[PDB]
DNA sequence: ATCGGATGTATATATCTGACACGTGCCTGGAGACTAGGGAGTAATCCCCTTGGCGGTTAAAACGCGGGGGACAGCGCGTACGTGCGTTTAAGCGGTGCTAGAGCTGTCTACGACCAATTGAGCGGCCTCGGCACCGGGATTCTCGAT
DNA sequence: ATCGAGAATCCCGGTGCCGAGGCCGCTCAATTGGTCGTAGACAGCTCTAGCACCGCTTAAACGCACGTACGCGCTGTCCCCCGCGTTTTAACCGCCAAGGGGATTACTCCCTAGTCTCCAGGCACGTGTCAGATATATACATCCGAT
């Protein structure tokens, strides 16, 4: 419901940075990157309910992830389409 | 023959600035703007129709276009600007 | 036995052709059937946008003290709205420029 | 009294999490944001369990993307440290 | 009735030319559709699958693997430049990242 | 019957470039994503050059400049050699 | 047949480019990297306006061609066409 | 003798480069590429003086773009020289 | 450079287990036969836009020359981020239950495709004078070398 | 922290020129009245999967102490790019001339949409089984602290 931002907890961001080949992080990475993921998951998520809104339902499928994401050209193989 | 939207283009111009002119130049970027704009969200509704199984395009189908590519309030006035024309449309 | 032929950009109260646009959307290949109010529609969201574009690129022509509008003012106007510079991101205008824009560092000390 | 110096198993975790494709995000802490950000749009939204999964796959392959780009940020301006200015020159010239 | 034969095999090809043709058709993408036309997107597509899967069991012979996964997949894709190019823009699920670290973060002494 | 996919052609093409190797579904399912992304692009880019030269039917000639113009050039090459193949052993017989 | 007329695309033009851009000072290697990425953009575009010309069984390369080959590309010139 | 000094020029340069609307690429010499390229995909092949504009204004605003990145990238380095490394980083985050 | 302790990988082997691949029924979509009509290949023609050349102006490019300011290397500092350890939190994981609603089926009616006259909206030709480019001058503001 | 010479640029007024705007003739595509097929709107039923809850286990997050190495500031060198003057040079513009091929129309012919009948390739459904994930024991590649 509220203050679910704090979830991505710092170890999780730091393992991320590992996997994008980092060594060494500073202390203000978490944060902008919690700000980063926020609105990336706001752009995505306003077209997926945009998607479910328009085709009369009330459940959000994967199938409209998977437009969403190709309409801001994030192509996602896996999730069907 | 030709078509475009100079003449259409050129009536908006004077209701909303009476004595301001345009260049040859400026109509066909805004000709290539309005055809783009067309084809991007007709493209769109066509899509969305197509994931819904739907063998027609209706206002809706635009309109949730328009929410799709137009950002923020530049899609919440345009959506009135088109339900209202809708609404006035339908009450002949 | 026929009316007075009354067009329908008229009876929806616009100014983009809602003929031309149904006619369009009919050969353009988006679907096997159009709808009575998608051109109504799609009209309505057009000239609106028009509209949006041109009420800025007249001010744009008004703040250079000219009463026409050229590229210059059409680039000007888009770069200066968030939301129109948004739509038309990826969009490159002919003999529009460039916005003035030079970075704090560089100005003299 | 045994330590390894820094860096060393910094430099670990990336053959770790480079060889491996686990998403190393919490489900339910994600799942719980996505429903908050969600609930903003519409209320009383519900979610399929792959809708979750694609988007989760979606934000962390997004977020890589973006962490090497920090990363090239932070070699250009001779560092080893990644900083939110590398983060936003990354953004910016990647357009967004 | 001279019996049915698909036009897969009278092509010499794997995949589907009538499931082809049938979705070029529904697709909405013209209004007519020509005879070669599934024939070569068909050929095109068994290439690049063919293409794809090879690289696929090439990286899953590297890994001791007999099955392809989706890290294989990736693998073939990122490790082809032209591959890499095709599919750019586009995420793999489950297929991690290209093991690479800069030269810059190793020890150097 | 009720769902359609490629997954018995993509095992069919995988059995002929490797005879003893396998596929999960979870990559399967990946390759007919790949699959109908690549046909949605080339139909499109087809369609697109069908309007541009006010014509109504879309032949050979559309998905060979598709092709050419959405894959990379010796990928694109060996596609036309494969794709010119095929439409002949067809037109043959 | 023409050659070297890369470097026809001259120094003060490059500079005044980069003036438009808003840069300062120019080192003296910005001119050759600066012609390769050029060359490698235009032979980018050229390569599809040309197939757009050959698949419409033409020998003159039209603004058209070049218009649908940069929004092919994801660049959309407005103005010709 | 009056002299500027060396940054006031470049300065000046800027804000009437980026006031105007000109090409500041002469059109003969980028005709000339133009064909030369060309000439290696079709022989005996005539261009339309619209194409060539069309190519002309398009480039120059791919180079504008790229050179605003290159100042980013140079600034965030902590320089005032563009260099190509610069331009290297620039093309790498933008994807090219 | 070099050696030994101490980790953290690699390697070999047993042991489940649950996806993978293969058989099977069946049904719906692909293939064969046949017909009609319009899209397009093929001929022919016009004229317009492209290509090629030439002469004169001059704006732009090339080149050399100070020289000062920025790039870069080196050095010192100090603090912020790693590494490891102990403790706490809550995420998985395994059930169980309940019901919202996604998906599928059967009518049937309003909506869109289609067609046959009809005409006015919009496109093409053609003047035509006013916005804007240019010049010519003076006045104002910014920059740098001197106190 | 000031002052003045000098260059860059803004503002006013006069002259001209060509292109945006208005007007008229003329096609042809939008209107209107009408009919018919069918797409989906709606009512209804089902079954499934999404949400809520609870208990247990332990994987992981968090807090903290310590150290060290790396980001950052300062300083000195020097070299290389910028401002400016002088000398080519070829870009540009005006003008002419030939013709190649891009638009057009006519014709016809053959390729594809459409419909009927048939039948077999592909999709649920089920089931054996072994590829591989996991656990346990063993061997070595590397890291680091002295030496």
């Amino acid at each position: 419901l509220r203050d679910n931002i704090q979830g991505i907890t710092k170890p999780a961001i730091r393992r991320l940075a590992r996997r994008g080949g980092v060594k060494r992080i500073s202390g203000l990475i978490y944060e902008e990157t919690r700000g980063v993921l926020k609105v990336f998951l706001e752009n995505v998520i306003r077209d997926a309910v945009t998607y479910t809104e328009h085709a009369k339902r009330k459940t959000v499928t994967a199938m409209d992830v998977v437009y969403a994401l190709k309409r801001q050209g994030r192509t996602l193989y896996g999730f069907g389409g | 023959r030709k078509e475009s939207y100079s003449v259409y283009v050129y009536k908006v111009l004077k209701q909303v600035h009476p004595d301001t002119g345009i260049s040859s130049k400026a109509m066909g970027i805004m000709n290539s703007f309005v055809n783009d704009i067309f084809e991007r969200i007709a493209g769109e509704a066509s899509r969305l129709a197509h994931y819904n199984k739907r063998s027609t395009i209706t206002s809706r189908e635009i309109q949730t276009a328009v929410r799709l590519l137009l950002p923020g309030e530049l899609a919440k006035h345009a959506v009135s600007e088109g339900t209202k024309a809708v609404t006035k449309y339908t009450s002949s | 036995a026929r009316a007075k032929a009354k067009t329908r950009s008229s009876r929806a109260g616009l100014q983009f052709p809602v003929g031309r646009v149904h006619r369009l959307l009919r050969k353009g290949n988006y679907a096997e059937r159009v709808g009575a109010g998608a051109p109504v529609y799609l009209a309505a969201v057009l000239e609106y946008l028009t509209a949006e574009i041109l009420e800025l690129a007249g001010n744009a022509a008004r703040d250079n003290k000219k009463t026409r509008i050229i590229p210059r003012h059409l680039q000007l106007a888009i770069r200066n709205d968030e939301e129109l510079n948004k739509l038309l991101g990826k969009v490159t205008i002919a003999q529009g420029g460039v916005l003035p824009n030079i970075q704090a560092v560089l100005l003299p000390k | 009294p045994h330590r390894y110096r820094p860096g060393t198993v910094a430099l670990r975790e990336i053959r770790r999490y480079q060889k491996s494709t686990e998403l190393l995000i919490r489900k339910l802490p994600f799942q719980r944001l996505v429903r908050e950000i969600a609930q903003d749009f519409k209320t009383d939204l519900r979610f399929q369990s792959s809708a979750v999964m694609a988007l989760q796959e979606a934000s962390e392959a997004y977020l890589v993307g973006l962490f090497e780009d920090t990363n090239l940020a932070a070699i250009h301006a001779k560092r080893v440290t990644i900083m939110p200015k590398d983060i936003q020159l990354a953004r910016r010239i990647r357009g967004e």
